[PDB]
RNA sequence: AAGCUUGAGUCUCGUAGAGGGGGGUAGAAUUCCAGGUGUAGCGGUGAAAUGCGUAGAGAUCUGGAGGAAUACCGGUGGCGAAGGCGGCCCCCUGGACGAAGACUGACGCUCAGGUGCGAAAGCGUGGGGAGCAAACAGGAUUAGAUACCCUGGUAGUCCACGCCGUAAACGAUGUCGACUUGGAGGUUGUGCCCUUGAGGCGUGGCUUCCGGAGCUAACGCGUUAAGUCGACCGCCUGGGGA
RNA sequence: ACUAUGGUUUUUAUU
């Protein structure tokens, strides 16, 4: 919530593969999946994440 | 889901098709609730005392 | 950018002009004029060397930078000018400690805008510096083959040529042409595209607009005596014979290089 | 939206019948709240109380007899957008004597055989048997 | 929607009382304030949909308050035209 | 006034030419009555792909309040800089306090 | 007409949203371009040929441009006069809707004419052209191939401005509003409750299935009805000609 | 791999 400069928590939200995890597995209210998975692609454009995933 | 270990070799065989996704673990079947355990697991052990 | 003008005189109903409001109108800077004296296209023993030249209209020459003068120096355009032999037109700038000079124009529908030389210069349009100093991927215009007065390739309105390729003393680039040509790096090459591009937008709507600006129509060689050109026609104006200059060679799909010495610059000629 | 204020009372009376529902209610008005008191009088229901002041609520109390409705037989026979009109010798007979026609008279509203007793005629509103 | 203030100026200001919007004159001044406000949505940009279509609903909405002036208001309208520019 | 994080990397071959910008920008928000609430470095991060050879770059955090038009005269300063690598303008989330 | 404030709309604080406009910007790969390493394959179908290459391709390094689009987020979860609309960031903004008060006083709803608007394709005058591709030029298949299949490719698809205005525009049901049946599921606000709840009880706002009255020639509709009713507007009288 | 077809037409009333 409201920071993308820290990623050590956001990376629990997100699969080995860089795409977003299912709320279902998490328990996660549906308005957090959201706000975590639009977090988790500003994170980025930061390059704190990757984009691929090719090798 | 992807491997992450192997590392000489992989058990490979039909890699992710009927196997480690969908059926078992979700899906088809509906069997074990090997997605919604593992955390409750988790969450239970813990030690929970002395080591 | 260019607008079509209304049918208000017979023919003009089809004539586009050109219309730019940072081009001064007023008359070029006086100290940097010369009248530019003309051999008529004949030699000194009266002979056509050069055709379609006669029945020109009084023309100048703006003193135009391609010396490379001031190098390493910057400057700032003052105003937007035409020049009536080159399709990019004109650019007047002033440099940091005095003086003026006109330069070949870089894309550009401005002035106030400064520009820098060398290799002190940033990576922007309009500068001019040695393509030893510029990266793969870098587009340029007026490139230089040999220190001298004058400038070569990437000249005509809207012309550009993008680098490949660095190794040595020699950089690789791909021409308008389709050639791929390897050149030495050491030379002045200016950033970007050179400006107008509008060039084959113009029209000439009325026969006289081209009589009054110098330019003649070309003779047609079947309208000719056939022993005064070999591709003159018959009184029922017949064709029956393959295309051909007025010196009887060939000219549909007949090649003329005849050099065998240029080698040093070849990588891939076009096709 | 609500152009009559009869229009939704008419279905209201008819409806409900095979569930057989001893009660309805409706929004009210002096129209619905005056014909409420001669469908009592002519034995239709068997009770109606008003309820409210700024916009009243009427509850009608439904007549029922063993394994049947009362009110079998209920129409306007008649539209807002083209009402039907009659003269004090013209008010239409209703199973040639065996039902009755209601009338809104400027003495207000009453059944056909009431209008006639009194020499009047005035706007068709229903039709009861 | 028109700030507190810019409608404070209106409804405030213009009506016979203290906030009355009872004179007609300041249903149709509201609106005037409103459509005045969308007529400065441009500028950044010129070709926004929503507004120009929004600014024509703003015409007809002013076009039912002005009519209904000058039908059942009695004679307020020329005294509305002296406080409104409404031909510029 | 409005409230902004900016978050930017600095071009490890450009990076001299950095602070001749922004800490004589801070005069050109102070003198609009608006506040700079950290400008603090966030040191040299590895990155999670390289940016057409460039694998390892320094980080800076701004925090400000300003009005809107000197944040937009801001942008234009971040890009005639070329030094800098997107300011990442993001709107409100209020100021912060007590060194987050 | 003047008061009332039950129809309808509005402000303060608040809710969710791929609704619209104007500016910026990014990761990969197909492609194109130049040099290494090292070779004759690649490409493609039911099975192949035309072709790219052998004058140095495919593959793999090395070093960079060029173009269209935006993985996951994503849920019968949401929005928009209609058509339709999912990158991420900034600058503007309509509708719908929740709590508690204040306000206009019929301001609603319907609508001939008129004026408004696009999912694709096309036109004008120029730009830009990876992925694909009317027509075009080949090859194979064949009795022939204008079709399957395949190498290349123009207009087009992209962009600036002015035109074009259509459809199975079909969520085939013109519109505002009220009443009512058996059982579940999803989903956004606000009140009430020591949440004694590892969530209900009310009340607004939203919404998918499965039964059933009534309704149909039959499929279907089914409280978000094609059921029960009332007002405004619009349309209709056999096939083919056409 | 690997396909094109064939005009027109019929059979009781009666308790």
């Amino acid at each position: 919530e409201i920071d993308y400069k820290d990623i050590a928590t956001l990376k629990n939200y997100i699969t080995e593969s860089g795409k977003i995890v299912p709320s279902r597995i998490t328990g996660t209210r549906a308005k957090y999946q959201r706000q975590l998975a639009r977090a988790i692609k500003r994170a980025r454009y930061l390059s704190l994440l990757p984009y691929t995933d090719r090798h | 889901i992807k491997v992450r270990e192997n590392e000489p070799f992989d058990v490979a065989l039909r890699r992710f098709k009927r196997s480690c996704e969908k059926a078992g673990v979700l899906a088809e079947v509906r069997r074990r609730e090997f997605y919604e355990k593992p955390t409750t697991e988790r969450k239970r052990a813990k030690a929970s005392a002395v080591k | 950018a260019v607008v079509k003008c209304k049918p208000t005189s017979p023919g003009r109903r089809h004539v586009v002009k050109v219309v730019n409001p940072e081009l001064h109108k007023g008359k070029p800077f006086a100290p940097l004029l010369e009248k530019n004296s003309k051999s008529g296209g004949r030699n000194n023993n009266g002979r056509i060397t050069t055709r379609h030249i006669g029945g020109g209209h009084k023309q100048a020459y703006r003193i135009v930078d391609f010396k490379r003068n001031k190098d390493g120096i910057p400057a700032v355009v003052e105003r937007l000018e035409y020049d009536p032999n080159r399709s990019a037109n004109i650019a007047l700038v002033l440099y940091k400690d005095g003086e003026r000079r006109y330069i070949l124009a870089p894309k550009g529908l401005k002035a106030g805008d400064q520009i820098q030389s060398g290799v002190d210069a940033a990576i922007k349009p309009g500068n001019t510096l040695p393509m030893r100093n510029i990266p793969v991927g870098s587009t340029v215009h007026n490139v230089e083959m040999k220190p001298g007065k004058g400038g070569q390739l990437a000249r005509s309105a809207g012309t550009y040529v993008q680098i490949v390729a660095r190794d040595g003393a020699y950089v690789t680039l791909r021409l308008r042409s389709g050639e791929m040509r390897k050149v030495e790096a050491d030379c002045r090459a200016t950033l970007g595209e050179v400006g107008n591009a509008e060039h084959m937008l113009r029209v000439l709507g009325k026969a006289g607009a081209a009589r009054w600006r110098g330019v003649r129509p070309t003779v047609r060689g079947t309208a000719m005596n056939p022993v005064d050109h070999p591709h003159g026609g018959g009184e029922g104006r017949n064709f029956g014979k393959h295309p051909v200059t007025p010196w009887g060679v060939q000219t549909k799909g007949k090649k003329t290089r005849s050099n065998k010495r240029t080698d040093k610059f070849i990588v891939r000629r076009r096709s | 939206s609500m152009q009559d204020p009869i229009a939704d009372m008419l279905t209201r009376i008819r409806n409900g019948q095979a569930a057989n529902k001893a009660a309805v209610t409706m929004p009210s008005s002096k129209l619905k709240v005056a014909i409420a008191n001669v469908l009592k009088e002519e034995g239709f229901i068997e009770d109606f109380k008003v309820e409210g002041d700024t916009k009243p609520e009427l509850e009608l109390t439904l007549k029922y007899f063993q394994g049947k409705a009362v009110v079998e037989s209920i129409q306007r026979v008649s539209r807002p957008g083209l009402r039907i009109y009659k003269r004090k010798d013209e008010l239409p007979k209703v199973m040639a004597g065996l039902g009755i026609a209601v009338v809104s008279t400027s003495k207000g509203v009453m059944t056909d055989r009431a209008a006639r007793q009194a020499g009047l005629g005035g706007e068709i509103i229903c039709y009861v048997a | 929607s028109l700030s507190t203030e810019a409608t404070a100026k209106i409804v405030s200001e213009f009506g016979r009382d203290a906030n009355d919007t009872g004179s007609t004159e300041v249903q149709v001044a509201l609106l005037t304030a409103q459509i005045n406000h969308l007529q400065g949505h441009f500028a950044e940009h010129k070709k926004d949909h929503h507004s120009r279509r929004g600014l024509l609903r703003m015409v007809s909405q002013r076009r039912k308050l002005l009519d209904y002036l000058k039908r059942k208001d009695v004679a307020r309208y020329t005294q509305l035209i002296e406080r409104l520019g409404l031909r510029r | 006034m409005r409230h902004y994080e900016i978050v930017f990397m600095v071009h490890p071959d450009q990076s001299e030419q950095v602070p001749g910008m922004i800490e004589r920008y801070t005069a050109a928000i102070t003198g609009a009555e608006g506040k700079i609430h950290r400008l603090e470095d966030w040191g040299r991060r590895q990155l999670a792909y390289p940016i057409n050879k460039l694998h390892k770059a320094h980080y800076v955090l701004m925090n400000v309040e300003a009005p809107q038009e000197v944040i937009d005269e801001l942008e234009t300063t971040f890009r005639f800089n070329d030094a800098v690598i997107r300011s990442m303008v993001m709107r409100t989330k209020h100021a912060v306090t007590e060194a987050s």
